[PDB]
């Protein structure tokens, strides 16, 4: 008795009479699967677990539309595979049974069932009918959501049956698309170039990160076969593609194009001149990522480890977020995990959890700087070991973490030359095991902390705090002379000074009225001291 | 057409920026074409 | 005419009644104040003149438009004998910066031995019991945010 | 379109209003910061007009000093001129019950 369970919610075989919906295009090894355990009459029901918009109620299309063909076997024959409006359907329940007596009227109706978790109200005589039988279905929700489920196992798990569902490869998408970019070019009047498909799925797996495969590059598809009509009241390009993802994510769409082959030119120029010092080992790495990303090599690695050696606070952390800056840009790729905290063998839990798990899980387009790893014990050194193997880190639910662009640095100090250039090696065989060093993309190495370098680095925190009042208001401006005198000065933290002689001095003279805003307030030696004045 | 039925029950936007009323939005030039286009498509028409 | 001049004052009148923290011009009864603080304080707790002259400097800067970064005003670590001044410098510095030196922030760190007592400073984790009324600390900053913890 | 004027503690404020975040945003918070004890004084003496009508006793200008310093001191689990005014009532119903 078609009506009722019809007023209930529509038939996909009813859509697949003309086929509204576009063909699926592959899924026919997971869709034999479908075929696999719905053939099966112990768990025949099965659910599909993935993530959001990779497709999961499209395989259940598909699969309505291989039931219209004859690719189904005969005991599947004959099946109208239908879902379930909440909506239109004290009286609901009235309806629900008496959609399961049409249930038990004719056994060839194989439900579908989205967000079955928040579905299994109907529960109340589903799940009975259930054990009864004759309720075959398909499900779909995601991992998470299937374990709340799998919470039932009591009488929930006898019967369902699991079937991963996972993205489309980005080479697999091309033809996804290709595929299906008849429709969308037939809907707004367009016509799309492949390049564009192309570039438009290069885009999604990289800059938005968001959501998942095919979703982000059939969204992409249609926001610029709606754009370029608009535009018009004819053919949409890489250009409106790059324009579409800019506006989404926020980032300019000059890098957005650029950038493939170019920016490892300018890469290491600001490498070069970002940090001071440490000549040899911008040298050094950049070479190395020159190596592995340029380079045919390390597919499966990420672009590979630096243990940064010498003494701790001299530029490590700036020349990460240089390098940051340089290869990803906005200064914000690169997570920190401070191994200091990771001094107990138990630490590694909150890893299995807030840690570099769920950073990585945000953007795996970015950089990772451990610092302080020889604070760390041989459990977690064995975790981020198999790490720097495969990137391919599991915690708190079996996750595979893939670490495709990541980069791995390794930030202590076994030093603390040529006496060093051994040392070195020295420490790190005895420290811990050598396999783990003969995981080296490169080691950056620097002994000397103290030089002309160090006189520039204030110099550039000088300008920084000429910087914050050209920001709110003043024209501080340190001669050279007075520079020296304050450089003059051991130990690195010489901002400390800075602050000292400058900012306190300026500021106590600043509230007592010899300064007033407005002013070029030069500070010099003249005397061999400080001397300040305005010039406005 | 012209049905006083809804507009009885709702605040039409429009109709108020007939008389300008409504401050002046500064800037979203992006957000706004982003409207539009969202609002011009199929598989995800209605925007939030 | 005259009145139609909103000017940075004013913007800087309605945050610093907005939230506690005072930005505005400051003026004389308090230029001459910030002055001789060190003077204050060292009325107040007698030797030890070296802290009380870092400290004086510190809320100098800060309140002298200068202290650009992000970063809090001071950060101090008083060491000594007992019966020093440790705490007496301490409850000085609120006393003169306000008065009645009770807007201080006390927080006695020594009653926080446990492991799990870290839960009153940050609160309780959402869901679990005290999860309203979360932040023995946090919520006394976000009350005043301009004090002395 | 409609102007309103709201009053919640700090408490119900965390817990409630806090917790919504956006009702927030609409409203302007206002800080009243309980009265210092001489403040409190001259409450006190403001409404001490009243609270010697209602009773019909005369209190003592250091009478309320004491009750402000006092109550101030003795009580430390609520807050001012609430404390004060209540000594205050307290004493008046006390002495015109000693009348009987
Ligand atoms: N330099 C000082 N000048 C004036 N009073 C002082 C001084 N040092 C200590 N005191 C007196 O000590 C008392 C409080 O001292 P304070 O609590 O600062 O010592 P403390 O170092 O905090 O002690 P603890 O070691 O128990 O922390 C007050 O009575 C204060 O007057
Ligand atoms: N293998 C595929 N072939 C063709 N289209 C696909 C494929 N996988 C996903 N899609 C497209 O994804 C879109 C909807 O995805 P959907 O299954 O609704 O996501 P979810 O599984 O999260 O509900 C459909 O327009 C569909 O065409």
């Amino acid at each position: 008795n078609t009506p009722t369970l019809d007023s209930l919610a529509r038939d996909l075989t009813a859509i697949a009479k003309e086929d509204s919906l576009d063909p699926v295009i592959g899924r026919s090894k997971e869709i034999q699967r479908v075929i696999e355990v719905l053939s099966r009459r112990t768990k025949n029901n099965p659910v599909l677990i993935g993530e959001p918009g990779v497709g999961k109620t499209a395989i259940a299309e598909g699969l309505a539309q291989q039931i219209i063909n004859n690719e189904v076997p005969e005991i599947l024959r004959d099946k109208r595979v239908m879902t379930l409006d909440m909506g239109t359907v004290g009286e609901f329940e009235d309806r629900l049974k008496k959609v399961m007596d049409e249930i038990r009227q004719a056994g060839n109706i194989i439900l579908f069932i989205d967000a079955l978790h928040t579905l299994i109200d109907a529960s109340n005589i589903l799940k009975p009918s259930l054990a009864r039988g004759e309720l075959q279905c398909i499900g779909a929700t995601t991992l998470d959501e299937y374990r709340k489920y799998i919470e039932k196992d009591a009488a929930l798990e006898r019967r369902f049956q699991p079937i991963q569902v996972d993205q489309p490869s980005v080479d697999e998408s091309i033809q996804i698309l290709q595929g299906l970019r008849d429709r969308y070019e037939a809907h707004h009047r367009v016509s799309i170039t492949d390049d564009a498909i192309e570039a438009a799925v290069k885009l999604s797996d990289r800059y938005i990160s968001d959501r998942f495969l095919p979703d982000k590059a059939i969204d992409l598809i249609d926001e610029a076969g709606s754009k370029v009509r608009l535009r018009s009241f004819s053919e949409v390009t890489v250009d409106d593609i790059a324009m579409v993802v800019s506006s989404w994510t926020g980032v300019p769409v000059s890098k957005i194009a650029q950038t493939e082959t170019d920016k490892l030119l300018n890469m290491e120029n600001i490498l070069h001149s970002r940090v001071i010092g440490q000549d040899e080992a911008v040298v050094a790495v950049a070479k190395a990522v020159r190596r592995a990303r340029a380079g045919l090599k390390d597919p499966k690695r990420p672009i590979g480890s630096f243990i940064f050696l010498g003494p701790t606070g001299v530029g490590k952390t700036e020349l990460a977020r240089a390098l940051a800056e340089s290869i990803f840009g906005d200064e914000e790729s690169m997570i920190r995990i401070d191994m200091s905290e990771y001094m107990e063998k138990h630490s590694t839990s909150r890893l299995v959890g807030g840690q570099l798990t769920e950073k990585v899980r945000r953007k795996p387009y970015s950089v990772v700087l451990l610092d302080a790893i020889e604070k760390a014990h041989p459990d977690v050194f064995n975790i981020l070991l198999q790490v720097l193997e495969d990137g391919r880190l599991t915690d708190s639910k079996g996750r595979t973490v893939d670490f495709r662009n990541t980069i791995l640095i390794m930030t202590s100090n076994v030093g603390a030359h040529k006496d060093m250039k051994d040392k070195v090696m020295g420490e790190l065989k005895r420290a811990f095991r050598p396999e783990f060093i003969n995981r080296i993309d490169e080691i950056i190495v620097f002994h000397s902390l103290e030089k002309k370098h160090l006189t520039e680095i204030v110099s550039l925190m000088s300008d920084q705090l000429t910087k914050r009042l050209k920001e709110q208001d003043l024209s501080i401006e340190l001669t050279d002379a007075a520079k020296a005198k304050v450089a003059e000065e051991g130990a690195r933290p010489l901002r400390r000074a800075i602050q000292k002689h400058v900012e306190d001095r300026l500021s106590e003279e600043l509230l007592r009225g010899n300064i007033h805003k407005g002013q070029h307030i030069v500070l010099d030696v003249e005397d061999g001291e400080f001397v300040v004045k305005t010039t406005a | 057409a012209n049905t006083p039925t809804l507009d009885s029950l709702a605040r039409d936007l429009t109709a108020i920026a007939k008389e300008d009323s409504l401050d002046p939005v500064i800037g979203r030039s992006k957000e706004i074409q982003r409207v539009i286009e969202v609002l011009s498509r199929r598989t995800k028409n209605n925007p939030v | 005419q005259e009145n139609s001049e909103v000017t940075v004052d004013d913007i800087a009148m309605v945050v610093s009644s907005w939230t506690g923290v005072p930005v505005s011009k400051i003026a004389q009864t308090e230029t001459d104040k910030l002055l001789n603080m060190e003077n204050i304080l060292h009325s107040r707790v007698i030797g030890q003149d070296e802290a009380v002259v870092a400290v004086a400097k510190a809320v100098r800067r800060a309140r002298a438009g200068l202290k650009d970064p992000k970063r809090p005003i001071g950060s101090f670590i008083f060491l000594g004998p007992t019966g020093v001044g440790k705490t007496e410098l301490a409850r000085a510095l609120a006393e003169s910066i306000f008065g009645d030196e009770e807007s201080m922030i006390r927080i006695d760190m020594s009653e926080y031995m446990e492991k799990h007592s870290t839960s009153r400073l940050v609160g309780s984790p959402p869901g679990y019991v005290g999860y309203d009324e979360g932040g023995q600390l946090t919520e006394k900053v976000r009350r005043k945010p301009y004090s002395v913890v």
